[PDB]
C-alpha cells in the first residue's frame, strides 16, 4: 500500500473540487483549510465521508479536528495505510 | 414454486394489499346509516 | 288523520355543540321507554332537527376519513414499492407520513385550540389531511427516486448528492405552497384560516423536520436495509488513488 | 438518435405543444361558464 | 322549497327576505330572517366575497416567493405562467365536464380543486425547472440539461400525480355528499394538471432555453448549504433522529385533547345579517331556541 503523496493529493482534491469548488492546482500540501482554503468544520465532515466512502479511508471524527493542513490530511491517509 | 413467485412479488403484494383495503374499505362503507 | 303527534324540543346551551349532540340518543331513548308498557309501544320514533342532521354528520365524518385514509396510505405505499423495489422505504415513508401528518394536526390544535380558544371546526381535519397527504406523496416520491438513482456510489454520497440536489427543491417546493396556504388568515370567516393555516403549518413541520432530517435519516440509519428485497451495498468496492490530474 | 422518444419528440414539437394548450384553454374557457 | 346545502334553498331563503324586508314594521319593531338555512345562505354568499381576496393575497404572496427562490424576474414570470396556464386548464376542463351534466360538481369540490391544482401545478413546475438549473449548473448544456431534468423527473412527477388522482377518486367510496362529490372532479383535475405538467412544462422549458440566458441558474450555493446538511445527516444519523422524533413528539401529545366543534356561527363575521338575526333573538329567548328539534311519534290509530 505506497499511494505516493501526489496520489492522495489527487483523490483529495477531486473531493475537494465537488464538494467546495476549489481548483485542484489550488489544493497544495501547506494549504489549511480553515484559512487558506476555507472550508469549515461541517465541509470536512463531508469530504472525509466522501473519501470513506470512494477509497474506503476512515477518519473518526476526533482525528478530522485535528487535520488542519492538506499535508496533514496526506499524512494521515498515509500513515493509515502504511498498516 | 417459489422460484419464480420472487421474479413477481411487487404484484402479488400489490394484490394482498389492494385485496385487504378493499376488503376494509366495503365494510366500512356499511357503518353509516345502518 | 291524528296517526302521528310531534313535539318540538329546544335545548339549553348549543344546540351544536358535543353535548347538544349527544343528547339526540338521550331524546329518542326518553321518548322509547316513554310509551313502553302503554297502548302507543311500538310506534316508529321519529327525530329530525339541526343538532339530529349534525350527530349523523359527526358519525359518519368519522367512517368517511378512515376510508379515505386507508385508500390514500395503500395508494402511497404502492407507488413507494413500484419506484423503489423495496418494502422497507415505501413502510418507512408510510410511517413517516403518518406521523408527520399526526404531529402537523397536533400542532395545529395546540395553536387554535389551546392557545386562541378557537376549536377546529369539523371539516378543517378532513380538509387538511386531503391536501397534506397529497403534497406529501410529491415530495417523498421526488426525494426518494433521486436517492435510489444515486446510492450507487455508495448510501452515504448516494445521501449528500441527494440532499444537495433534490432537498433544496423539496423544501423550495413546500415552503412556496405553505406559505400560499397561510396567508388564508386574513379571511374573515374563521373556517378558512383554520384550514389554510392547518395546512400551512402542517407542510412547514414537514419540509423543514420530518422530510429534511428525520427521513433521511431514517435512510442513513437502516444503512442498506433501507432498499431491503434489493441487495445494495453500503459503499464500493475501495478505488486505488488515481494518477496526477 | 440517442435521446429517447418522449422528451426528444417534446422538444422538437415544443411550439405546437405550447400552441394547442393555449388553443385548448381559451375553448375551455369561453365555451363554458 | 330547497333543500339544506343545495342552490335552491337559498333561492328560498332570499325570496322570503325580499319578502319580509319589502314592506315596513311599525316603529320600534325590527324583523330578521335567523335560521340554519339563511346562515348558509349568508354563510356562502360571504365565502365568495372572501375568496376573491383570497385570489389575490395567494397570488401577491406566491410571487415574492418565487421572487425569493429563483432571484430572477424571468424565471419567476416563466414558472408562473405555468402554474397558471395549469390552473386555468384545470377550471376549464372540471367546468366543461360539470356543465354538460357529464359529472356532479359542488361549490365545495371546486374551491378544494382550485387549491389542489395550484398546490400541484407549483410543485410540478419548480421540480422541473428545479432539476434542469441543476443538471445546468453542473456544466451541462442546455440540450443535455433538459434531458437530464425529464429523464429525473417526469416519472416522479407521473407517479405522484397519478396517485394523487388514484387517492382523490377514492373519495367517491365515502358517504357523506361532501366528501363523496369529491372523487371524479378532482381526480380529473389532478389528471389534467399532470398531462400539462408533463408537456406543457417541458414545452415551456424547451422553447424559452434557446435564448440568451433566460432559465439559467443563479442561487447555487444553496446547494452546497444542502450538501452540508446532508453531510451532517449521513455522519450522525441516531442523534438526528432523535432530536426530528422529539420534536413531533410535541404535536403528537396534543391530539387526545382535539375537541371539534359544528356551530357554524362561531366560525363566521358577527356582521352577516343571520348573525344578527341570532342575536336579537339571543337577547330575548336563549341560544337554543333558533334550533329546535322536532320528535314524531307514529301510532297505527286515532291518538286524538
Ligand atoms: C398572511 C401574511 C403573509 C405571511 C406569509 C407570507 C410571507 C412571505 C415571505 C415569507 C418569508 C419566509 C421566506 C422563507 C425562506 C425563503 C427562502 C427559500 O425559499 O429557500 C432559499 C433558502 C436558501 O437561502 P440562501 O440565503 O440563498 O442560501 C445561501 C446561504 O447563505 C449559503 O449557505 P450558508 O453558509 O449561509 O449556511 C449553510 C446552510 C446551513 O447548513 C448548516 O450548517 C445546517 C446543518 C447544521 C448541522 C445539522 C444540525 C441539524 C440538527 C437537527 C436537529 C433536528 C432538526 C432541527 C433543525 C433546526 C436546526 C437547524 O444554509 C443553507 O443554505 C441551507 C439551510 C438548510 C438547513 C435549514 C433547515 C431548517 C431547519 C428547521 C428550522 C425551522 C424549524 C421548523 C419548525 C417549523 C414548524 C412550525 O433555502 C433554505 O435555506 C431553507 C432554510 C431556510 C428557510 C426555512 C427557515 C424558516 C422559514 C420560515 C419558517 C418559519 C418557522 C417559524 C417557527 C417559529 C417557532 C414556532
Ligand atoms: C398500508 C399497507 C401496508 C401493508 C403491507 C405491509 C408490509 C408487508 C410486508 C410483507 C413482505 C412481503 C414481501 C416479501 C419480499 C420477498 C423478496 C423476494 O421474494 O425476492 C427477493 C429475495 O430476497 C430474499 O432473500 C427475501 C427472502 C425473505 C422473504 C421472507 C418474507 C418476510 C416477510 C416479512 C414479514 C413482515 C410482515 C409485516 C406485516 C405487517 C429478491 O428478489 P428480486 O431482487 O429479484 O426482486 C426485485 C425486482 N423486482
Ligand atoms: C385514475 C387514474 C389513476 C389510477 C392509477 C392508480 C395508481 C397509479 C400508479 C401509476 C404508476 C406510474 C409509474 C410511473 C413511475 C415509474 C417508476 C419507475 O420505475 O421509474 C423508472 C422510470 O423509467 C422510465 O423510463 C419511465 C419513463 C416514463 C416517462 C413519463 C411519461 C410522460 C408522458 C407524457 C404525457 C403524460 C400524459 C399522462 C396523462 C395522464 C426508473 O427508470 P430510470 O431510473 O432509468 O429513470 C428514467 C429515465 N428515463
Ligand atoms: C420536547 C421538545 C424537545 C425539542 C428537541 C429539539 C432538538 C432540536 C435540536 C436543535 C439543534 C440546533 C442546531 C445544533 C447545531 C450544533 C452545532 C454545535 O454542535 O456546536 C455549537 C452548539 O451550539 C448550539 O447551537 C447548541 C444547540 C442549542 C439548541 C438546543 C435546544 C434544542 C433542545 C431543546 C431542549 C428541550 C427544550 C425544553 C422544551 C421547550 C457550538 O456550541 P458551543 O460549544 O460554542 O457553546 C458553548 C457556550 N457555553
Ligand atoms: C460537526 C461539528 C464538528 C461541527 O462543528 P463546526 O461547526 O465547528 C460539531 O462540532 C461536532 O463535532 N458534533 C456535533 C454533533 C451534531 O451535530 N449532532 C447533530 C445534532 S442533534
Amino acid at each position: 500500500m505506497a499511494a505516493t503523496q501526489e496520489e492522495i493529493i489527487a483523490g483529495l482534491a477531486e473531493i475537494i473540487e465537488e464538494v467546495t469548488g476549489i481548483e485542484p492546482s489550488e489544493v497544495t500540501p501547506e494549504k489549511s483549510f480553515v484559512d487558506d482554503l476555507d472550508i469549515d468544520s461541517l465541509s470536512m465532515v463531508e469530504i472525509a465521508v466522501q473519501t470513506e466512502d470512494k477509497y474506503g479511508v476512515k477518519i473518526p471524527d476526533e482525528d478530522l479536528a485535528g487535520l488542519r493542513t492538506v499535508g496533514d490530511v496526506v499524512a494521515y491517509i498515509q500513515k493509515l495505510e502504511e498498516e | 414454486m417459489i422460484g419464480t413467485l420472487k421474479r413477481a412479488w411487487i404484484p402479488l403484494l400489490i394484490l394482498v394489499v389492494v385485496a385487504i383495503a378493499g376488503f376494509t374499505v366495503q365494510r366500512i362503507r356499511t357503518f353509516f346509516g345502518s | 288523520d291524528g296517526h302521528a303527534v310531534r313535539f318540538i324540543i329546544s335545548h339549553e346551551g348549543d344546540p351544536m355543540s358535543q353535548a347538544g349532540i349527544a343528547r339526540i340518543a338521550k331524546i329518542k331513548t326518553a321518548a322509547k321507554e316513554a310509551i313502553k308498557g302503554t297502548p302507543l309501544e311500538g310506534s316508529a320514533i321519529y327525530l329530525g332537527g339541526t343538532a339530529a342532521m349534525f350527530k349523523d354528520l359527526s358519525d359518519g365524518n368519522t367512517y368517511d376519513l378512515m376510508i379515505a385514509g386507508i385508500s390514500a396510505l395503500c395508494l402511497i405505499f404502492i407507488i413507494m414499492l413500484i419506484t423503489t423495489r423495496s418494502v422497507v422505504a415505501a413502510a418507512v415513508i408510510v410511517g413517516t407520513v403518518v406521523l408527520s401528518l399526526g404531529a402537523s394536526f397536533g400542532l395545529s390544535v395546540l395553536i387554535w385550540q389551546h392557545i386562541l380558544g378557537i376549536e377546529l371546526h369539523w371539516l378543517v381535519l378532513a380538509m387538511a389531511v386531503i391536501i397534506l397527504l397529497a403534497v406529501g406523496a410529491d415530495y417523498n416520491l421526488l426525494l426518494v427516486a433521486r436517492l435510489k438513482e444515486e446510492i450507487h456510489a455508495g448510501i452515504n454520497t448516494g445521501i449528500i448528492r441527494a440532499m444537495g440536489g433534490s432537498g433544496s427543491v423539496v423544501t423550495a417546493a413546500g415552503l412556496v405552497f405553505a406559505f400560499t396556504m397561510m396567508s388564508f388568515a386574513v379571511s374573515e370567516l374563521t373556517v378558512m384560516a383554520q384550514v389554510g393555516t392547518t395546512i400551512g403549518m402542517g407542510l412547514l413541520f414537514d419540509t423543514l423536520i420530518v422530510r429534511s432530517f428525520m427521513t433521511p435519516s431514517i435512510a442513513a440509519l437502516l444503512g442498506k436495509w433501507f432498499w431491503w428485497p434489493q441487495v445494495v451495498r453500503q459503499r464500493p468496492i475501495p478505488q486505488p488513488w488515481p494518477s496526477p490530474a | 438518435a440517442a435521446r429517447p422518444f418522449i422528451p426528444r419528440m417534446i422538444r422538437t414539437f415544443a411550439v405546437p405543444i405550447i400552441l394547442g394548450w393555449l388553443v385548448t384553454i381559451a375553448v375551455l374557457n369561453v365555451t363554458v361558464p | 322549497a330547497g333543500n339544506q346545502g343545495e342552490s335552491l334553498a337559498n333561492e328560498s331563503v332570499e325570496a322570503v327576505k325580499t319578502i319580509v324586508e319589502r314592506l315596513a314594521p311599525p316603529p320600534g319593531v325590527k324583523v330578521y330572517v335567523t335560521g340554519s338555512a339563511a346562515l348558509v345562505a349568508d354563510q356562502q354568499q360571504a365565502g365568495d366575497r372572501s375568496l376573491q381576496v383570497i385570489e389575490a393575497v395567494t397570488f401577491t404572496v406566491i410571487i415574492v416567493m418565487l421572487l425569493l427562490v429563483y432571484r430572477s424576474i424571468i424565471t419567476s414570470a416563466i414558472m408562473l405562467t405555468m402554474v397558471v396556464l395549469g390552473l386555468l386548464a384545470t377550471r376549464g376542463g372540471v367546468a366543461f365536464l360539470g356543465f354538460h351534466r357529464i359529472i356532479g360538481l359542488s361549490t365545495f369540490a371546486t374551491n378544494l380543486l382550485v387549491v389542489l391544482a395550484i398546490a400541484a401545478a407549483t410543485d410540478y413546475a419548480i421540480f422541473l425547472i428545479g432539476r434542469y438549473q441543476e443538471a445546468r449548473g453542473l456544466g451541462q448544456d442546455r440540450e443535455s440539461a433538459y434531458y437530464t431534468m425529464f429523464g429525473g423527473t417526469a416519472h416522479v412527477v407521473l407517479g405522484s400525480g397519478l396517485t394523487i388522482a388514484g387517492a382523490t377518486f377514492c373519495l367517491s367510496f365515502t358517504r357523506l355528499p361532501y366528501f363523496q362529490t369529491l372523487g371524479v372532479p378532482l381526480a380529473i383535475g389532478m389528471v389534467i394538471v399532470v398531462a400539462a405538467a408533463l408537456t406543457l412544462g417541458p414545452a415551456i422549458i424547451a422553447v424559452t432555453s434557446r435564448f440568451g440566458k433566460l432559465l439559467e441558474p443563479k442561487r447555487m450555493a444553496r446547494v452546497r448549504g444542502w450538501r452540508k446538511v446532508g453531510a451532517a445527516i449521513v455522519r450522525w444519523p441516531g442523534p438526528i433522529l432523535v432530536g426530528a422524533v422529539a420534536l413531533a413528539l410535541v404535536g403528537l401529545l396534543t391530539l387526545p385533547g382535539y375537541r371539534t366543534n359544528y356551530n357554524d356561527r362561531n366560525y363566521l363575521p358577527a356582521d352577516l345579517p343571520a348573525n344578527e338575526g341570532y342575536a336579537a333573538a339571543e337577547r330575548h329567548f336563549s341560544q337554543a331556541r333558533m334550533n329546535p328539534e322536532v320528535l314524531m311519534v307514529e301510532s297505527d290509530h286515532d291518538m286524538r
